[PDB]
């Protein structure tokens, strides 16, 4: 869906490029055969899982992975993301240090 | 299965009792991504 | 594209090289194969025609119909493609 | 593969090929004129849309001119050589 | 033999002698063919009765003109590996 | 003594390739069947990662990580670390077009940072055309417009690749209809640049004109309207002329299922265009399925596309699975080779244009008349624009384009610098050429001769070559002129003085300054009258 | 039974073409039409006789498989 | 007004025709049947060379490729 | 213009046309086309077999000339 | 179709008359759907030339004019 935080696709003063479409009576009659059909026509463009899948792609690791090796429980440092990034603005000197 | 000892270890989602690999679905991973959210960073990229 | 036999594929790689071809009437045309087709119609640029009596002419372009070609001599390097 | 090799035999009941149809089943000799300017006289025992035939007990004759001939016990003839097939008046139903 | 797809290659890379409908004899290493019986001959030469020889190169023969072809010569040519012990 | 001073990738062996090396070397004789191509664009608009796909297709053993860009042509270790291309690297490969005819493609990857646009100039001097990468998200940016304008000034054939199209699907999540407008506007922005050049007509870019392609290097996607039409043709038994379908797959054309005909006015309130319907929506569905439904859709993806995925390929992560699905469905980037072959001139066709622009000698000198024939049997002229350090940095190899004749290894040649003139002939040397190579970034295919039109990396002549040079035949009697210096796109404003900490080690610094001056085309090293040593 | 793709004669159209036909006839004129069989249409066609005579044919159709060699007198468009 | 080959030959079916072969012999006879590939079967057919009959052949089947033209 | 459209011009005009035969350099048929098919077979009317080496003219009242034998068809002129 | 009779023959000995007048005699080791025929232990008698002896021969099937079949052949069983 076109999120309203995405700016609209417009520029005020571009010339529209010349579309050299086929023209004339002999060419409007050109037909595609009856079996030719878009490569996933009956598949829906999105499912209820699609919005979630799009979210996982930008998730923190491991959540941008759907598969992988297991790790030891000791290897997984549950809090390490917290001190890698800058200390929150209000934390005491005790905590900032 | 969320609170088993070695969850899914016997199922198709992980290789077996040696517990060396896993392969989840998106309903699984997204439910887990939600439950982790209190621990996770909000950052979407390394530019920060 | 859809699969077509190796001789025709090699002919399309003979494009841009010099080739020589003999027509069913016997004339030998040497030239630069500017186009080929899957029916092996051939356009030769820069052509030299040799008649069976051994005379010759230059010709600026020739189109030879595919089912009128007896054989071609391709260039050597196409054995590596 | 073989489906269009079996479906073939419908048209031969009525088309120009009927002279071959009658030549087989009623066993009439046919004087198949061919390219090479040679005549084959024999009983067709099979044929097809392309006009192949298998010939039993064949007499081949041509001019070489002096007449020469050869006798061939059985033959397969590639139909592209067949110009003209004639139910031979010098033979009959058998 | 040839074109029986499990043995498509049955004479590939042999040196073969090709007779065309004009009576020419080509000779060369037969190393590709087509469903139209087109053939590609590497290192090809032509031969005529007197025997007169000429060198052509890599020749593509349109299948329409081929009478027949025959094996003229073999393909060109050049307890496995391992080991554990010492001696 | 074991000073592992490595500063660039180097390959111990030649990698395997799909083509035989001998076929590459033999194609060098035919300038009809080769193209010299720059790849240009803004920073990080997908240039190097696009060349990674062509490398992966032509080199069976080439490894792309599932989660990092290989960047084969970023051979310098600083380029590995900085994550951006800093110096242009050439890559020569044989690649088949949609006809399945092999062409020798000479491609310089170029840096997209504005600062290193001197490397873009040095690459445009070797190329006959340019492919410009324009990020489907960002669109036309500062160095995109600079790369287009500089190409037209240098009289290169401009062609367009709209890269990173997955960013529309996956990050922006634009509906397929709004994706078409985003792509269209990028094409409009580019043609707005070309139409500023009124004085020399530049052919209009549109996918209908066969000179735009769409791509995503991350996911092995690259297509044009014809390569999608050929996918339909292949998939539906070639029951239609794919050229006529391609000709209808862009613009305000709508397909009508009731009538099977194509109409230029919307048959309903929401009818998708032929591009939206036949190209974008299948691309979205290739993604959205594997993104949302990796655990269930994969048999349907395999059944539709006619693809095999093993048990362990079906357990792949979403990014590498979609990339693998696209690699097996779309196959090799014939759509790129079409763009190059049909829209970029051969070195033979571009010969006349290149000598007009780049050669100082009179255009009807016999030597200019010969170079315009791009004659491999003509007199030797070579223009080298770019110097690359050998793996121990003792010396440089010079990279360049043979313009006429054949450059031969272990022969003597007259090398002319940028100061040579018929009046002041002092800037002229006889050098013996060492080995010759076809550079392919991290590795080099050695050759004994390189004919006109090709690119070559040259051993042994680098000492007098400060930046660009002309290498000319010794035997040649008439007046040899040089090729003109590079006319850069920018200036060296930033002035930075240097000074050794030991004044007894000043000779070593001066040797360093000579070397970096060879490396960077637009770097100026002065000595000021004050005695300061200055880099600009 | 086969599938026929248009010849690439498109660049020859409206230039004066020589042709050599079966039987060594030579016909010359403005080529301005073809089909998948390369059935030509030659406009203003002129026959060139075996003796240097010449005959105006006018607008002409040529069945494609009789055409042997097809050869401009003038530069490709 | 068009008069296409199949309607034409159908209108000749069961009537006397002359058929000329590409190699110069001519067969005159009643055209008994034709098919969608234009083979010709004739009855009472007689072969003429240089305008002269050389006798009745009887029923004949002329294979499609041999025919130069056929007509009344 | 296309071949089939051009034959329609001869058919619609009933222009007398001269047909060149395949391989047979010695005879040409002059007549009026009255119909044709996709195989280039021509139902030909008032057909006269011109024998150019004698300029003789036999006459053959309406024939199906098989398209396999057609080399060329052009409008017949006022000369004979 | 009758080509599917010939390829039921294999290891049969035949005389093949090619359209060129070449008589080839030998043993069929296989014949295909185009009746391209592959013979082994072959003798080509090219027209007006002395018979050569050959080990193997592949004849492009359109060159076949006729095959004299072996006289004992059980035609009744193969034409089914
Ligand atoms: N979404 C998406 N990102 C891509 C794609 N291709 C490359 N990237 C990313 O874009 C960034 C730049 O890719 P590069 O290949 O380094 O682009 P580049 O233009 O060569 O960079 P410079 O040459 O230094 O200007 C990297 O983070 C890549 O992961 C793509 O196809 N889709
Ligand atoms: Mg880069």
């Amino acid at each position: 869906y076109y999120d309203p935080l995405i700016n609209p696709i417009v520029l005020s003063n571009l010339k529209a490029t010349e579309e050299n479409l086929p023209e004339g009576e002999e060419e409007d009659e050109w037909e595609l055969p009856e079996d030719v059909r878009p490569i996933f026509e009956d598949v829906p463009l999105y499912t209820d899982n699609t919005a979630n899948g799009l979210a996982l792609l930008w998730a923190p690791r491991p959540f941008n992975l759907r598969s992988g090796r297991t790790r030891r429980a000791v290897d997984v440092p549950l809090v390490k993301s917290w001190y890698r990034e800058h200390c929150p603005a209000g934390m005491p000197v005790k905590v900032r240090v | 299965w969320f609170y088993d000892h070695k969850p899914l270890a016997t199922t198709r989602f992980v290789n077996g009792p040696t517990y060396r690999k896993w392969a989840f679905s998106i309903p699984q991973m997204s439910t887990l991504y939600r439950l982790a959210n209190q621990l996770l960073t909000d950052l979407v990229d390394d530019n920060y | 594209m859809t699969s077509v036999g190796v001789p025709i594929k090699i002919l399309h790689e003979a494009e841009g090289h010099m080739v020589t071809l003999e027509t069913v009437t016997g004339e030998v045309y040497r030239g630069k194969l500017s186009e080929a087709e899957d029916n092996m119609n051939c356009q030769l640029a820069e052509t030299v025609v040799t008649f069976r009596d051994g005379r010759s002419h230059q010709l600026d372009n020739v189109f030879i119909r595919g089912n009128k070609i007896r054989f071609m001599i391709l260039p050597d390097m196409l054995k590596n493609a | 593969a073989e489906e269009l090799a079996a479906k073939e035999d419908e048209e031969f009941n009525v088309g120009p090929l009927s002279i071959l149809t009658n030549s087989v089943k009623n066993n009439h000799q046919v004087l198949i004129n061919c390219r090479n300017n040679k005549k084959l006289l024999g009983r067709v025992k099979a044929f097809d849309r392309h006009c192949n035939m298998v010939l039993e007990n064949v007499k081949e004759m041509w001019t070489e001119s002096v007449a020469k001939d050869r006798f061939i016990s059985k033959m397969f003839l590639r139909g592209d050589s067949v110009i003209l097939v004639v139910k031979n008046p010098l033979a009959q139903a058998e | 033999t040839i074109s029986k797809n499990n043995k498509m290659m049955a004479h590939l890379n042999y040196r073969m002698k090709i007779i065309l409908q004009d009576g020419r004899t080509f000779i060369g290493f037969f190393k590709a063919f087509d469903k139209h019986m087109n053939i590609l001959l590497a290192e090809c030469e032509e031969h005529r009765q007197i025997e007169e020889k000429r060198i052509l190169g890599l020749v593509l023969v349109r299948g329409e003109h081929i009478v027949s072809m025959t094996v003229d010569g073999p393909p060109p040519r050049d307890g496995g590996a391992g080991g554990v012990g010492q001696a | 003594p074991v000073s592992k001073k490595k500063f660039q990738a180097a390959e111990r062996f030649l990698p395997e390739t799909v083509y035989k090396k001998e076929y590459l070397a033999d194609l060098m004789d035919c300038p009809h069947i080769m193209r010299n191509v720059a790849i240009a664009g803004h920073l990080h608009h997908g240039k190097t990662t696009f060349l990674d796909c062509l490398m992966e297709q032509t080199h069976p053993e080439f490894y792309r990580a599932e989660d990092a860009d290989a960047r084969f042509t970023d051979i310098l270790f600083i380029e590995k670390q900085r994550g951006c291309s800093i110096k242009s690297q050439p890559v020569s490969i044989v690649a088949q077009d949609s006809r399945s005819k092999s062409y020798l493609l000479n491609i310089i990857d170029t840096p997209g940072h504005v600062n290193f646009s001197d490397e873009m100039t040095a690459s445009y001097r070797l190329a006959d055309g340019v492919v410009v990468m324009v990020d489907a998200h960002e669109g036309v940016m500062m160095n995109t417009e600079r790369a287009i304008r500089h190409a037209i000034q240098e009289r290169l054939a401009v062609t367009l690749c709209i890269s990173k199209i997955d960013r529309l699907l996956l990050e922006l999540k634009l509906p397929p209809a709004d994706a078409y407008f985003k792509l269209r506007l990028i094409i409009d922005q580019v043609n707005n640049i070309l139409s500023t050049f009124a004085e020399e007509d530049v052919p209009v870019l549109s996918p209908l004109n066969g000179n735009v392609i769409f791509s995503s290097g991350r996911y092995n996607v690259c297509f044009s309207l014809l390569s999608f039409s050929n996918i339909y043709a292949k998939q539906h038994g070639d029951s239609f002329n794919s050229k006529e379908f391609a000709r209808r797959l862009w613009g305000d054309i709508y397909f009508e299922k009731k009538t099977r005909k194509f109409v230029k006015k919307s048959p309903s309130h929401d009818a998708p265009r032929t591009f939206v319907q036949f190209i974008l929506e299948p691309m979205y569905k290739i993604f959205s399925q594997v993104v949302g439904d990796v655990d269930t859709c994969l048999p349907d993806v395999m059944a539709e596309l006619g693809i095999r995925l093993s048990k362990e390929e079906q357990k792949m992560n979403v990014r590498p699975l979609i990339a693998l699905i696209c690699k097996r469905f779309f196959g090799d980037f014939s759509a790129f080779v079409d763009l190059v072959v049909q829209n970029i001139k051969s070195p033979l066709e571009n010969a006349k244009t290149k000598i007009e622009q780049t050669y100082l000698g009179p255009a009807d000198s016999q030597l200019a008349q010969e170079m315009q024939k791009c004659n491999a049997e003509g007199p030797l002229m070579v223009h080298t624009t770019k110097n690359y350090p050998v793996d121990d940095a003792t010396q440089f190899h010079v990279f360049g384009r043979v313009m006429s004749g054949t450059l031969e290894a272990n022969t003597d040649v007259r090398v002319l610098g940028e100061n040579y003139s018929i009046q002041d002939e002092e800037d002229c040397r006889r050098m013996t050429v060492g080995r010759l190579f076809v550079r392919v970034a991290s590795y080099q295919i050695e050759v004994s001769r390189v004919p006109a039109g090709c690119w070559v990396l040259i051993e042994g002549i680098d000492q007098p070559i400060v930046k660009t040079a002309t290498i000319a035949e010794l035997g040649y009697e008439e007046d040899v002129y040089i090729f003109r210096p590079l006319k850069f796109n920018t200036r060296s404003c930033v002035k930075l003085a240097v000074e050794p900490i030991n004044p007894s080690e000043l000779p070593k610094m001066l040797d360093g300054l000579r070397k970096v001056n060879k490396s960077y085309p637009l770097l100026t090293t002065r000595v000021e009258e004050s005695g300061e040593h200055v880099l600009l | 039974m086969s599938k026929t793709h248009p010849p690439e004669l498109k660049k020859y159209m409206d230039k004066e073409m020589d042709l050599k036909l079966n039987g060594n006839r030579r016909v010359s004129g403005i080529l301005r039409g073809f089909d998948p069989f390369m059935n030509m249409v030659i406009d203003e066609a002129v026959e060139y006789q075996k003796d240097g005579g010449s005959v105006n044919l006018g607008m002409t159709v040529i069945r494609g498989n009789s055409v042997v060699i097809m050869e401009p007198k003038e530069r490709i468009s | 007004q068009p008069v296409n080959p199949k309607p034409f030959l159908n209108s000749l079916t069961g009537k006397f025709v002359v058929c000329k072969l590409k190699w110069g012999m001519e067969y005159k006879g009643v055209l008994v049947a034709v098919d969608s590939y234009m083979n010709l079967q004739l009855a009472h057919a007689e072969e003429y060379i240089d305008g002269n009959s050389q006798g009745n052949l009887g029923e004949i089947l002329i294979r499609c490729n041999n025919v130069l033209y056929v007509g009344g | 213009v296309q071949p089939v459209n051009l034959i329609f011009r001869y058919l619609q005009n009933r222009t007398r046309v001269q047909i060149w035969l395949y391989e047979d350099v010695t005879h040409r048929l002059e007549g009026y086309i009255i119909g044709f098919d996709e195989f280039m077979n021509v139902v030909f009317d008032e057909a006269e077999e011109v024998n150019m080496k004698t300029k003789g003219r036999n006459k053959i009242g309406r024939i199906l000339l098989k398209g396999d034998n057609i080399t060329l068809i052009h409008a017949a002129q006022q000369e004979a | 179709k009758l080509v599917r009779f010939l390829m039921k023959l294999s290891h049969e000995t035949v005389n093949i008359e090619l359209k060129n007048g070449t008589q080839v005699s030998g043993t069929i080791m296989g014949v295909d759907v185009a009746m391209n025929t592959h013979l082994r232990a072959v003798s080509m008698t090219v027209k007006n030339k002395e018979p050569v002896k050959l080990d193997t021969l592949s004849i492009r099937g359109n060159n076949i004019r006729y095959i004299i079949l072996p006289d004992p052949l059980a035609l009744d069983t193969l034409l089914i």
